[PDB]
RNA sequence: AAACUCAGUUGACACAAAAUAGACUACGAAAGUGGCUUUAACAUAUCUGAACACACAAUAGCUAAGACCCAAACUGGGAUUAGAUACCCCACUAUGCUUAGCCCUAAACCUCAACAGUUAAUCAACAAAACUGCUCGCCAGAACACUACGAGCCACAGCUUAAAACUCAAA
RNA sequence: GAGGAGACAAGUCGUAACAUGGUAAGUGUACUGGAAAGUGCACUUGGACGAACC
């Protein structure tokens, strides 16, 4: 069949199987891009921590650390702890709109881990908690 | 310039008017008639068709020039080729035999490779960001950085022929302040790394 | 009309210079400065071709009666 | 279909409250605005990243000093190939409008 | 830089606010009104009409009692500067919300009054083309002056109404 | 007694406004401050957002 890039259906016959697991079963990688920092947590299909980095663990400081080199660097240095851990296929939820959004990504596959699922997950308010008030510069 | 735009600059190769008809193209066909009809600049005093023409020698010995005191500057390259053919005959001669199999003599090969290994690969541009170096730009700053080693005032009395032999086979060997020069513009590019989004090209 | 459908400027400068001004009027076009408006279509290349034959034959016509009318009399 | 302008406007014989208020007339131009104006950036981190694992000695690095050079080499000639092709532009629209000028007045 | 040791996943969890729809132009007299359900409900005429009364009137603010996620005058600290009682960063309070009363101000502006009518022979400029009939309200150089005095007001550093002297040839 | 206004007039501290006036400007309201003023909440354009896609 054609590829369908919607995410299969849970509880549903899907023939997908990555390493003949499930996409439920799929571990997940979190993705927080903020807009100074990224950080990245690797967990398992019960929520269960493998691993975690961030542009501050990498080692970037202050203004570094919202850059795609070092949301790179911390993709790599998940990808390699998760790969001890046995993580192969992940499923990426990425939140949050910082510079690192995609060198996170990118980082993660050079550390040699395989992505399946792109999910974003940033925060969007319908209405509620009034942010701060605006920069004039 | 005294010449008028219409002029175009000579192409010194015996080999290009040698080659057969039969294996031009037609686009080099049509080059070849359409030179036929153009003005050519006077082949300058510098360059001739002589098969010991080393361009790349020829612009060290223009760099190495002060105040056009051109035959000085020959004078320089030759002493520098010839000493390093001296000291790589020494070598030679005082190696064993499995070691001469090793041992270069051949001063044109061996200011190539040293010039080749002193060429930095990224450069620094104020945007200071790390940055491609087109070619050309490579191969000036090696020129320019084994000149000014060679100039610098930390040799004492030692005359340029010999530090400029001693520093060639250094690069060539991969050592030196040369060397160490370029591995120095390399770091700082390393650490400057996380500015190379600031570069707009 | 000009080539961006604004009146022509001649139009302007005959009535300014007092010279009688016949036109081919279309359904876009201004006649109020024309001293003889003539409403019909003038895009078509077979109403063009009509207007120019019409006004090259009164034009014929006027000036061979013309040498005509002064030849009769200047006989007598 | 364009978005209507009918009753948007604060005019005379318009009941509601103004809906758009433009600070300039809505009114076409003759004219269209000028075209406005990091690459090879994982290639660089690839080779330094090889410099700091080697010491930065081109020994091992050469494949990806290597790289570098051709993606450098790959970026000039596509901003060359960009910039040739470059040269519908906004000079030919302009010109075209201007045959077909917009008539905001009375002939 | 200061600041917190707290940060990420998952689950439970509001008395705060109400993505997309909305490129819709609707409701209300105006202020205002854009999450869902229900109840009540959107004056009259085939006109205009209130410091001359009655009822409303965003935001801010006052009194009392609650709530407090977040935001936030003030205040403190960090940074900046020649100085920075600010712009930038952090914390936090009144306050923004609910209840019951006050306060009655906005560039409360669509700066374009209500009703009826016309597009005919135009129109200082700009703006949102030009007008006709009718009625009410308001204006008569600038500044003094959203001021002084008087008066009224749950207002007490207030609001409404509101001058004059001196000065100028301008505004 | 003291305040207010206007005028004459120079200095003084700043540069608040006039350009995106260098933090857009202003209205109401409140706190604060050598001083124009700063900020908070709402409102106006008497600012712009360059006016096809890019
Ligand atoms: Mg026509
Ligand atoms: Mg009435
Ligand atoms: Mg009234
Ligand atoms: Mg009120
Ligand atoms: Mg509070
Ligand atoms: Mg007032
Ligand atoms: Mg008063
Ligand atoms: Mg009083
Ligand atoms: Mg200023
Ligand atoms: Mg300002
Ligand atoms: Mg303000
Ligand atoms: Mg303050
Ligand atoms: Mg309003």
């Amino acid at each position: 069949t054609k590829f369908s890039i919607y995410p299969p259906i849970p509880g549903e016959e899907s023939s997908l199987r990555w390493a003949g697991k499930k996409f439920e079963e799929i571990p997940i990688a979190h993705i927080k891009a903020s807009h100074n920092n990224t950080q990245i947590q690797v967990v398992s299909a019960s929520n269960e921590p493998l691993a975690f980095a961030s542009c501050g663990t990498e080692g970037f400081r202050n203004a570094k650390k919202g850059t795609g080199i070092a949301a790179q660097t911390a993709g790599i240095a998940a990808a390699a702890r998760a790969k001890q851990k046995g993580v192969i296929h992940i499923r990426v939820v990425v939140k949050g709109l910082g510079p690192g959004r995609l060198s996170a990504m990118h980082g993660l596959i050079m550390g040699g881990l395989e992505v399946i699922s792109i999910t974003d997950n940033t925060p969007i308010p319908h209405n509620g908690c009034r942010p701060r008030k605006a920069r004039k510069l | 310039s005294r010449y008028s735009p219409e002029f175009k600059d000579p192409l010194i190769d015996k080999e290009y008017y040698r080659k057969p008809v039969e294996e031009l193209t037609e686009e080099e066909k049509y080059v070849r008639e359409l030179k036929k009809t153009q003005l050519i600049k006077a082949a300058p005093a510098g360059k001739t068709s002589s098969v010991f023409e080393d361009p790349v020698i020829s612009k060290f010995t223009n760099m190495m020039m002060i105040g056009g005191n051109k035959v000085l500057a020959r004078s320089l390259m030759i002493q520098t080729l010839e000493a390093v053919k001296r000291k790589q005959f020494e070598k030679y001669h005082a190696a064993s035999a499995e070691e001469q199999a090793t041992i270069e003599r051949n001063p044109y090969t061996i200011f190539h490779q040293a010039l080749k290994n002193c060429e930095p690969m990224i450069g620094l541009v104020p945007i200071q960001v790390p940055v491609p170096l087109p070619d050309r730009r490579r191969r000036f700053l090696a020129m320019k950085w084994m000149i000014t080693e060679c100039r610098d005032k930390k040799h004492q009395r030692t005359l340029m022929p010999e530090k400029l032999s001693h520093k060639l086979l250094e690069a060539f060997h991969n050592q030196g302040p040369v060397i160490k020069r370029k591995h120095d513009l390399h770091k700082m590019a390393e650490a400057n790394r996380a500015l190379a989004h600031y570069r707009w090209w | 009309l000009n080539n961006i459908f604004e009146p022509h400027v001649a139009v302007r400068d005959a009535a300014k210079m007092n010279i009688p001004t016949v036109g081919i009027v279309d359904t876009n076009c201004n006649p109020c400065l024309i001293t003889y408006p003539v409403p019909g279509n003038d895009d078509s290349p077979l109403a063009v071709h009509l207007y120019c034959r019409l006004f090259q034959t009164a034009i014929t016509r006027a000036k061979e009666k013309r040498q005509q009318v002064e030849a009769l009399y200047r006989l007598q | 279909a364009t978005p209507s302008l009918r009753g948007r406007l604060a005019r005379f014989g318009n009941p509601r409250k103004p809906v758009l208020k433009p600070n300039k007339p809505l009114i076409l131009a003759n004219r269209v605005g000028e075209r406005r104006r990091a690459t090879c950036i994982t290639e660089m981190s690839v080779m330094m990243a090889c410099w700091k694992q080697n010491e930065f000695r081109d020994d091992a690095c050469r494949k990806e000093i290597q790289g570098f050079l051709d993606c450098a080499a790959r970026a000039q000639e596509a901003r060359k190939m960009r910039s040739i092709q470059e040269t519908l532009l906004p000079n030919k629209l302009n010109k075209l409008l201007q045959r077909f000028p917009n008539k905001p007045y009375l002939s």
